[PDB]
């Protein structure tokens, strides 16, 4: 390895302070800040030391070399070289660039700071308020050709971000997150918890921060080609995932709502007497009689740890249970958290931040350290002590209750009055400067509390997880699912919800999972979520059959039918209809059939970040020529299609009436030889063409490279 | 044998926030809105009132002959371009705005929309940061990823279609933006505002920011398909 | 310069927190005649409404006003007063028109709550607005003016918050000690820090405008009723 020879580089531009230091393999750590110094406060979600690297002990402030960028430097750590230049025709070193050695000796111009002759300061500071916190926009330059994978979750149908915009505003659904690669052979990570913009021009990039201290950033090179070693980097510098318990990888039933203590129990009784399997029951909301109590409701659950021990002998099943952050002044909570300063509050005014149940509510401060410790005391004492010892962190986007309106569970006239989203204050900041941090946190507040009753360190095997719908940099670290929100029960939201896991892999997400079937009904759609309607069956179906091949296979919704008899509309695998009961139990059965096949590729995310669903660049831009433009145009063969670990292609059905789907073979680089074997059909195809294959209601497009008896046994790495 | 409008004008009263839609020139429409307080009058325009070429007989100004709170969809004709309030996600409601143009054939093509999804931001979003009342103001609309974006001022960029990029509105040496565009949909579109602000042409949303003022206002025209020539008439008897 | 008041406002004016019912206020008037007492005004305070912002008698106490202020004419003399609060709730049945119609004000960011009462956060209406001076007036005169109840008594009509220099109003001193700053809050005529000073001035302004309207009086001629404020500006004395 090609180590450094130098620790750091602090250029001295004016007022402002540079400081560029050598960080992991092949990557550089940028700080910038004007005129003030770091605290040493700020907020970082980024490992110093990386997990993974050359070093020996943490970098921290330390440099090697002073300058006021009079004259052009270089630096060089690994196959990425730093190189200080001026701007226009002039020669100095207070401007970026970054190159990549490649394999032939030859270097490629990976960025630099976005300085033609005529345009604005690559490194732009303004000071809004009287005091020093700044606001900053940093550009880099950019080519017409470059594609943008990752950027975090989002309903836009497609895995090449180039040419869009992504606010760093969290609602339901939307998870922004400045950790992208691009086809240049280069990962970024802006390293910054404010809310702000990302900019993927055609000839600049450009991130901005509402409010900052300092400014950072780390951009980390890999050969063309080879994401592979980019997520490697990506999670040696953010954090490595732990594996996860292996009651996790079977069935998850789940819906809106199972209401009381007998309901779930004759929910269990069902699955025991039908010999279903089913690996863990969820939960869901306005369970509790307050917002804030984090318990059950003694009226409706008066025995909860008798209700666990009776679903774990009946299926041998694990309970979830959902919790909000919100806390209204009817919870036994409400003075307590307010007298400790628990809670997060508008910066003038009462200090509610939403509403929801008819009362407007304070969310926790999840920053506060107290506030986290607080809410386990109350999830250890009346879930985790009595059977229930997973938890699902539902509608924590952070600032307003979980939406992109404010006024929350209020008529939808009110919640599209254009009320400015809540800039909040927090423990950590405010939500323009520190808000990314919410969801982040709140997760850490079930990670701290699950380590800490098992005696293990994070990182480590879990034994227990969540289930979250929100998170930011390095959120792969906890014993935590992502699952991708409130979505439509129609056809084309199965289309669009593909392309943003694969997007969440890019940003190094590998527990994420979607809602079986779709949440909301489509109102325009008369069928939509209708159990008992035939169009609607076919949908669900064609749903339930893709979440068997996704890191979690899990069902949820909120469905209407024809016919009721509990609380909410049924979604149990026998309320679809006589003829697609057995369909939807064989899919059960196919998932824990799967087991060596999960644990093993989640295991080696657990080591090397090895993306567990796979968008088709990362295995065959090198081989197929014809990948490249079919991820760059967004066609329905990358948006759709996928590697689920090394061995398996999937593409769902995404089309009502359909018994022939067209999915495209990639090429896998022998070329006399035919790799892909039809999991329905067992017959063999050849790589490098598109290929129309039978898709009736109870098959799921599934290919497979090597013998199934092989990814079976789990032995594929 | 002109399609002359039925309407003045359409004040919506929507929460805090009003806005005023009105015909303006030949198959366009001029768009209004503000929060709480109403305009002092005294604002910077860069449109003719009335168009230099048009319709109308006399100015506009803040004439209307509809007042709605927006709880029902409506709809409004001038020309080939047709305005339809409509809700967001599956409701019924007119407090969304969606501009459609009548081609030769009968039917109609969505020029663009207010962006407006079930999760997405509100697409007429205020921001208050001083103590005052004025406000920054962000407005995003509907696109599509095969548009095309010409116009924009000028700038070095080697590019005549300004899709997929975001164009600063902070002039220097060489760099005129001007948010005055043509969509290669049949329409154009001029954010008329004297503020600096933001361009952005992405992928699926248009989106003009103001970084204060004290009323947003924007005019859009459609034309035919291919017919550039008059766009350019609409833009030339809007501005100059 | 100050209008001349009503006559019957100089005498003895009877109130307290508070005449909870119709039947104790007109068994107040009968004290007052039976003992031969004499008495000009009798007041009736706050939390007479079924819900914050419906600007109405609870019927549920209050079943017929309109026999009640005479029955208190008829043994007393006596006009009526009664009061409102400029704060509205979700669960008034008047929420929904004054939220649509843009006649409340609210906080800059969140969902615009501006204080709590009653165990409710609650938005004031703005007082600057003329349409929503309307609005408060055309429910006054249905549900008081005309049926014998003339005189209001406008409390708690700051401006900002909800009458104090806490915000959140109603809950214990020890939440209420919590320095949660006061809210520069949105109004039509500016915000609080820019204007704020004409929240009681116009609230006081819109039962003036209402009160000339009715008896087909210019402001500063003689007055045939009066209000009762907590708070008020320049040129205050007007009304
Ligand atoms: C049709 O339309 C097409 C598009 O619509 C259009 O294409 C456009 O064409 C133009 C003209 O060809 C293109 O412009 C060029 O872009 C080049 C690339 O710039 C990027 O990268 C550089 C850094 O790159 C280095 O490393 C790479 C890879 O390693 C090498 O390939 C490069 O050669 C270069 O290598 C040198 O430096 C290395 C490290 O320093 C050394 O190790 C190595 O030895 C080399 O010396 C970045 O700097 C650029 O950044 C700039 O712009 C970005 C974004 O705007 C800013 O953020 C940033 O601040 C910078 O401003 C960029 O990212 C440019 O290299 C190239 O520049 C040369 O010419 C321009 C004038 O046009 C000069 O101003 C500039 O100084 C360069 O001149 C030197 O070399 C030229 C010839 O190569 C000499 O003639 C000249 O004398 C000068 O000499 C210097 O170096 C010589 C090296 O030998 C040395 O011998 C000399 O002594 C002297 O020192 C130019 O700008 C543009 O990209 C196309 N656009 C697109 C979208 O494709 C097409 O033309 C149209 N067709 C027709 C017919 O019209
Ligand atoms: C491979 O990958 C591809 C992506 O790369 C992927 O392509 C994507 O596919 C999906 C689905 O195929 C596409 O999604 C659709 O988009 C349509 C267009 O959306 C825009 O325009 C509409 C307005 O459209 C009107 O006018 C135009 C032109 O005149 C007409 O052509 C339209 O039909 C429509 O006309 C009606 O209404 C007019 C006005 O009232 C009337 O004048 C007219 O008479 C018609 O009645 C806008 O509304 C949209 O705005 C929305 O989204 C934007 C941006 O997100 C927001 O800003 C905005 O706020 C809105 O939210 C948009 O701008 C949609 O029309 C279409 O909608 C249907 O299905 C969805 C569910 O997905 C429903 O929710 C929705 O209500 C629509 O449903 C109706 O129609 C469907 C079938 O047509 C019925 O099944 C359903 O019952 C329902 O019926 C309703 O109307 C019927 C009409 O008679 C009526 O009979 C019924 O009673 C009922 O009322 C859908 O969203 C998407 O665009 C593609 N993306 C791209 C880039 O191409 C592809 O699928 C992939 N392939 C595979 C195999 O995976
Ligand atoms: C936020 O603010 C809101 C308001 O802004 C707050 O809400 C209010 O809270 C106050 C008090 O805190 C409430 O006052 C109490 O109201 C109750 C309810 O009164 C009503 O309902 C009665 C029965 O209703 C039921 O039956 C009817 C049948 O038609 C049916 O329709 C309905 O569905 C239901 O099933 C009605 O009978 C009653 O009407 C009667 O009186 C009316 C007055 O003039 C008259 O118009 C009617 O014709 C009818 O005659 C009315 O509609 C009251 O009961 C209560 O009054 C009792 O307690 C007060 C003290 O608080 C006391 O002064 C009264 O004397 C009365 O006390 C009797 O029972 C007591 C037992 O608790 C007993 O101890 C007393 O001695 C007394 O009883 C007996 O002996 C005495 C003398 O010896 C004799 O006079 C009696 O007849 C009896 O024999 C209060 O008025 C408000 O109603 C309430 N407002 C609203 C909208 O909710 C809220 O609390 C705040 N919230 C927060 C968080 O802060
Ligand atoms: C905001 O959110 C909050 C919560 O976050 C919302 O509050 C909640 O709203 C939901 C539904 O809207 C409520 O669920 C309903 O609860 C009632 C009440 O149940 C309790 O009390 C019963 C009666 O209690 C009396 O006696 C006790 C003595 O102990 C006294 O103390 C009481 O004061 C009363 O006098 C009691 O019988 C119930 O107990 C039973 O069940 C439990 C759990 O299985 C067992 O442990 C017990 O042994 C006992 O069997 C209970 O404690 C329920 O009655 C509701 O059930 C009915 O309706 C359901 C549909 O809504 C339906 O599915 C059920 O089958 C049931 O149906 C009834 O009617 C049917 C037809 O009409 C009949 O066929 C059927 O036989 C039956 O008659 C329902 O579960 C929450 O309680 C409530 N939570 C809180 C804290 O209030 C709030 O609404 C939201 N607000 C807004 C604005 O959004
Ligand atoms: O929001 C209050 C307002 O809702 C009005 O509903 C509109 C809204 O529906 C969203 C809502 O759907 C539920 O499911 C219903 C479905 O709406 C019906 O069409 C169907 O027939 O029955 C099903 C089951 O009852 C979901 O259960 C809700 O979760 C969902 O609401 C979202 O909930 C999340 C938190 O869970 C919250 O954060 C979101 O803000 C909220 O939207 O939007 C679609 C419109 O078509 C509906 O009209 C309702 O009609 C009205 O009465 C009022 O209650
Ligand atoms: O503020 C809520 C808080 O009050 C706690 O009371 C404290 C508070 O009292 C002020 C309150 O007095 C009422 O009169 C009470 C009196 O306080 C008691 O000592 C006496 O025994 O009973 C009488 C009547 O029952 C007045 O009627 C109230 O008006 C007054 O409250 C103020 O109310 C106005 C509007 O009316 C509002 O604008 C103010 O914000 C509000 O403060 O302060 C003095 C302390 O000594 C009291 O302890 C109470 O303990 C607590 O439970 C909670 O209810
Ligand atoms: C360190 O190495 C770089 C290139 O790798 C070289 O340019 C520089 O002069 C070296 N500096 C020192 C102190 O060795
Ligand atoms: C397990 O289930 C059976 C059902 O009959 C029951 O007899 C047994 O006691 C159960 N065990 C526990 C711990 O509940
Ligand atoms: C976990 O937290 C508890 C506090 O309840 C503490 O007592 C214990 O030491 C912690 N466990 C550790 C440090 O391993
Ligand atoms: C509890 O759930 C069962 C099954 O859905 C239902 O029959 C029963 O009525 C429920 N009881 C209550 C109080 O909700
Ligand atoms: C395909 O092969 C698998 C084993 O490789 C076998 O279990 C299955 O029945 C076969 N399906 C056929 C022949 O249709
Ligand atoms: C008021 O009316 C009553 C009858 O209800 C009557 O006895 C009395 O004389 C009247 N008094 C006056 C002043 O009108
Ligand atoms: C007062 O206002 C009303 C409408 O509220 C109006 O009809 C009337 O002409 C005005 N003047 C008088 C004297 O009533």
């Amino acid at each position: 390895y090609f180590a450094p020879n130098s620790t750091g580089l602090r250029i001295q531009h004016g007022f402002e302070t540079i400081l560029i230091q050598p960080f992991g393999y092949d990557g550089f750590r940028v700080r910038a800040w004007p005129f003030r110094p770091p605290s040493g406060n700020e907020i970082s979600f980024i490992y110093d030391p990386p997990i993974e690297g050359y070093e020996d002990t943490a970098h921290g402030m330390s440099y090697d070399t002073a300058t006021t960028g009079t004259e052009p430097r270089t630096l060089r750590n690994g196959n990425i070289i730093l190189r200080t230049t001026g701007w226009g025709g002039t020669t100095a070193g207070y401007r970026l660039s970054f190159y990549r050695v490649n394999d032939d000796g030859s270097e490629t111009l990976l960025t630099n700071e976005y300085a033609p002759l005529k345009s604005l300061n690559p490194r732009y500071y303004y000071w809004p308020g009287p005091g020093a916190e700044f606001s900053a926009e940093f550009s880099f330059s950019a080519t017409p050709d470059e594609q943008i994978y990752g950027t975090g979750t989002q309903q836009d149908h497609m895995i090449n971000k180039k040419g869009s915009v992504i606010d760093m505003v969290n609602f339901n659904s939307y998870i922004p997150t400045p950790v992208f690669m691009s086809n240049k052979g280069y990962a970024f990570i802006w390293n910054m918890p404010a809310e702000g913009r990302m900019e993927f021009g055609t000839l600049r990039t450009r991130f901005t921060a509402a409010s900052t201290t300092l400014v950072d950033y780390v951009i980390v090179a890999a050969q063309p080609g080879d994401y592979d070693t980019l997520q490697q980097r990506i999670s040696a510098l953010t954090g490595r995932a732990p594996a996860p318990p292996d009651f996790s990888l079977g069935y998850i039933q789940s819906k809106l709502r199972y209401e009381n203590q007998t309901e779930v129990e004759l929910l269990a009784q069902n699955f025991h007497d039908r010999n279903i399997p089913v690996s863990m029951i969820v939960i869901d909301y306005q369970s509790w009689a307050h917002q804030g109590d984090w318990a059950l409701d003694p009226r409706l659950w008066p025995n909860v740890a008798q209700m666990s021990a009776r679903v774990k002998n009946l299926t041998g099943a694990e309970m979830m249970a959902s919790l909000w952050p919100s806390v209204a002044d009817d919870s036994v909570n409400y003075a307590a958290l307010q007298a400790n300063g628990l809670l997060s509050a508008t910066r003038d005014g009462p200090g509610t931040t939403d509403s929801w149940n008819g009362s407007y509510i304070r969310n926790y401060d999840s920053t506060n350290p107290s506030a986290r410790k607080f809410l386990w005391s109350m999830l250890k004492k009346n879930y985790y002590d009595k059977g229930i010892k997973n938890f699902w962190i539902d509608q924590a986007d952070g600032g307003a209750l979980g939406e992109a309106y404010e006024n929350n569970g209020q008529s939808t006239y009110i919640e599209s009055i254009p009320f400015t989203l809540p800039n909040v204050n927090y423990a950590a900041g405010t939500q323009l400067s520190v808000g990314k941090l919410y969801p982040w946190a709140h997760q850490q507040a079930i990670e701290e509390g699950f380590r800490n009753a098992t005696d293990t360190k994070e990182g480590s095997a879990c034994d227990h997880v969540s289930l979250s719908r929100s998170g930011y940099i390095g959120s792969q670290r906890f014993c935590s699912m992502i699952w991708s929100g409130d979505t439509t029960s129609v056809w084309d939201t199965l289309a669009v919800q593909v392309a943003s896991g694969l997007s969440a892999a890019a940003t190094g997400w590998g527990w994420w999972t979607v809602d079986a079937g779709g949440f909301e009904v489509d109102s325009t759609v008369w069928w939509s979520g209708n159990i008992d309607t035939p169009e609607y069956r076919e949908l669900y179906v064609r749903w339930l059959a893709w979440t068997t091949f996704l890191p979690f296979m899990r069902t949820h919704g909120s469905r209407t039918c024809y016919f009721q008899d509990a609380y909410t509309c049924a979604n149990e695998p026998w309320s679809y209809g006589a003829s697609n009961t057995p369909i939807i139990v064989s899919y059960i059965h196919l998932r824990y059939q799967l087991g060596a096949y999960l644990k093993s590729i989640f295991n080696q995310f657990h080591l090397t970040g090895r993306s567990i669903m796979r968008p088709l660049y990362m295995d065959f831009e090198k081989t197929d020529p014809k990948i490249s433009q079919l991820v760059s145009s967004n066609s329905n063969y990358t948006t759709q299609q996928y590697m689920f670990g090394p061995r398996l292609l999937v593409s769902p059905v995404t089309l009502p009436n359909v018994t022939e789907w067209p999915v495209y073979l990639p090429q896998t680089g022998q070329n006399n030889t035919k790799p892909w074997t039809y999991w329905w059909t067992n017959e063999t195809y050849a790589g490098g063409q598109v290929v129309k294959v039978p898709a009736p209601l109870q098959h799921i497009p599934v290919f497979h490279l090597g013998s199934r008896e092989e990814l079976l046994s789990g032995n594929v790495f | 044998t002109y399609f002359a409008p039925n309407s003045t004008g359409l004040r919506i009263q929507h929460g805090f926030e009003t806005i005023l839609i009105q015909p303006f020139g030949y198959d366009g429409f001029r768009v209004r809105a503000w929060p709480f307080r109403p305009p002092s009058g005294n604002e910077i325009s860069f449109i003719y009132d009335p168009p230099i070429e048009g319709y109308e007989d006399t100015a506009h100004g803040m004439s209307y002959d509809t007042a709605t709170t927006g709880t029902e969809p409506r709809t409004l004709r001038n020309g080939n371009i047709i305005l339809r309030t409509t809700g967001w996600g599956g409701t019924t409601a007119g407090y969304r705005l969606s501009f459609y143009r009548v081609n030769d054939d009968g039917s109609e093509t969505l020029l663009t929309n207010e962006y407006a999804p079930l999760k997405s931001l509100n697409p007429r979003y205020y921001y208050w940061p001083g103590p005052g009342a004025e406000f920054s103001a962000e407005f995003s609309f509907s696109a599509t990823p095969d548009e095309q974006i010409y116009g924009t001022g000028t700038q070095q960029d080697h590019m005549i279609n300004k899709k997929g990029s975001v164009i600063d509105m902070v002039n220097f040496n060489s760099y005129i933006p001007t948010p005055v565009f043509m969509s290669n949909k049949g329409y154009a579109f001029i954010w008329n505002m004297p503020a600096e602000g933001r361009m952005e042409f992405g992928t699926l949303r248009t989106r003009f920011t103001a970084a204060s003022t004290t009323l947003v206002d924007y005019v859009i025209v459609a034309a035919q398909p291919g017919d550039y020539d008059t766009l350019q008439q609409r833009i030339s008897a809007l501005t100059g």
